[PDB]
């Protein structure tokens, strides 16, 4: 069968970044000529490899990651960034074999008022490990002051919502993220092009 | 579409008082929070106080806490901060911002967090003799 590219890139609902999903994409025939040949996508950065040599190329493990962030920040999805994104939500590592693709979503993920529904990780003690996950919910002690609940003028809820209208700045409109993660362990190759 | 605007500030002696105004035009969002920070020189800028859209609810800094009163005129959609009983240490740039409210497991959170405020002012100065 060929790769379900389409189920990751084609879903209605995005996670939240700091939610980023991940699917594991193995033994099938992937045809990298969908998406390199879209015309749709705003951002196909490769890092390592071209989008013609993955065409001939084989695999043990294909990930795709797939999240909602904004256009100003798609940047900070590629290796030795930083910010909040990078450091709090999703973090490439510095080697990092594989693509980011992003498509404004402003159509899609917008609302009249706000969408709140997308949130990012505002407030973390430690950076994210590469392709590491945080989706807990602590209260955030940003003072020398200890922390009952939120009560605090210094103590915060860690995400942050995004607020999406579609009235934004093309900088603050959604974007739909799929990062493509390309896996060559000493196993066998279960993923391959045409 | 969317402007806040800084308006008040000056050169007041200790013990004298103040009230910044900030004017939200152009603002959509369902519930945001709208925040007083200020820039000290050479100092991180820092929050003041913070105020929810929704029913007014309001935090402090612990530095101004019985001194600072942040108000909202939801007629004229104007954030007020009167500041009494100044001292030198208040000498900063004063901005207001505003930032959508959070929303996680069927509640809504309004916070002013200094790093992700979507929208600020322009910033007014404000200076305690001593
Ligand atoms: C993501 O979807 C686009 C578009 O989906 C098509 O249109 C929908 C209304 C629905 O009918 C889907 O089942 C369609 O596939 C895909 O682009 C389509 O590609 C197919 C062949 O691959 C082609 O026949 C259609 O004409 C294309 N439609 C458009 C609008 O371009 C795209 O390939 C999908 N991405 C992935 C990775 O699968």
């Amino acid at each position: 069968n060929l790769c379900p590219f389409g189920e990751v890139f084609n879903a209605t609902r995005f996670a939240s970044v700091y939610a980023w999903n991940r699917k594991r994409i193995s033994n099938c025939v992937a045809d990298y000529s969908v998406l390199y040949n879209s015309a749709s996508f705003s951002t196909f950065k490769c890092y390592g490899v071209s989008p013609t040599k993955l065409n001939d190329l084989c695999f043990t493990n294909v990930y795709a990651d797939s999240f909602v962030i904004r256009g100003d920040e798609v940047r900070q999805i590629a290796p030795g960034q930083t910010g909040k994104i990078a450091d709090y939500n999703y973090k490439l590592p510095d080697d990092f074999t594989g693509c980011v693709i992003a498509w404004n979503s402003n159509n899609l993920d917008s609302k009249v008022g706000g969408n709140y529904n997308y949130l990012y990780r505002l407030f973390r003690k430690s950076n994210l490990k590469p392709f590491e996950r945080d989706i807990s919910t602590e209260i955030y002690q940003a003072g020398s002051t200890p922390c009952n609940g939120v009560e605090g003028f210094n103590c915060y809820f860690p995400l942050q919502s995004y607020g999406f209208q579609p009235t934004n700045g093309v900088g603050y409109q959604p974007y739909r993220v799929v990062v493509l993660s390309f896996e060559l362990l000493h196993a066998p190759a279960t993923v391959c092009g045409p | 579409q969317v402007q806040l605007q800084e308006s008040g500030g000056g050169l007041v002696q200790p013990g004298g008082s103040l009230r910044l105004s900030c004017a939200v035009s152009g603002f959509t969002l369902d519930y945001y929070a709208i925040g007083w920070f200020r820039q000290a020189p050479g100092k991180e800028r820092e929050g003041v106080s913070c105020i929810s859209s929704s029913d007014g609810s309001t935090s402090y800094a612990d530095s101004v806490k019985g001194r600072f009163t942040i108000s909202r005129d939801n007629a004229k959609n104007t954030v007020y901060l009167q500041m009494n009983s100044l001292k030198p240490e208040d000498t900063a740039l004063y901005y207001c911002a505003a930032t959508p409210a959070t929303y996680y497991s069927g509640r809504y959170y309004y916070q002013c967090p200094a790093g992700g405020m979507d929208y600020w002012g322009q910033g007014t100065q404000v200076t305690v003799s001593s």
